[PDB]
C-alpha cells in the first residue's frame, strides 16, 4: 500500500478506498474455482 | 499420427482432441460451472 500510495487512514476513510482480487493457481496450472475458498478481509492494527 | 498420439504431454494428440471436450476450460477455466467451447449455432462456428 506504501508504493500504491495509499495512507492507512484512507482505508477508514468515507472514500473508497481499494480492494482485493485473490486467485487460486493449482499446482498443474488448472486454476481451481475462487469458490473453493472463503473470502479474504482486511485488519488493522494501531499503534503502541 | 502415431508418434502424435502415442504422445502424451501438451502437444499430445489426446490434449489437442480434447480440446473439444473434457476437461474444460470454457468459458473460462474458473468457473462453478464448465461447458465445451464447441460453438455450435453461433456466428463464430466456421471460424473456430
Ligand atoms: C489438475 O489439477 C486439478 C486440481 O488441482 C485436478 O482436478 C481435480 O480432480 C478432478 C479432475 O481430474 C476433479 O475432482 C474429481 O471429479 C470427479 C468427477 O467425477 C469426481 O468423481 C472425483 O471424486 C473428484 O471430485 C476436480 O477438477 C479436482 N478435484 C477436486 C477439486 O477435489 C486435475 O485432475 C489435475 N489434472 C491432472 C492431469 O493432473
Amino acid at each position: 500500500l506504501n508504493e500504491l500510495h495509499i495512507r492507512p487512514e484512507d482505508v477508514f476513510n468515507a472514500d473508497a478506498p481499494f480492494s482485493l482480487r485473490y486467485e487460486i493457481i493449482a499446482v498443474n496450472g488448472t486454476a481451481l474455482p475462487p469458490s473453493s475458498l472463503s473470502k479474504p478481509t482486511i485488519i488493522f492494527k494501531p499503534a503502541v | 499420427l502415431q508418434s502424435l498420439e502415442d504422445d502424451t504431454s501438451i502437444n499430445g494428440f489426446e490434449h489437442i482432441a480434447a480440446f473439444h471436450g473434457q476437461p474444460n476450460w470454457c468459458p473460462s477455466p474458473d468457473a462453478e460451472k464448465k461447458f465445451a467451447c464447441c460453438a455450435h449455432g453461433m456466428a463464430v462456428f466456421p471460424h473456430w
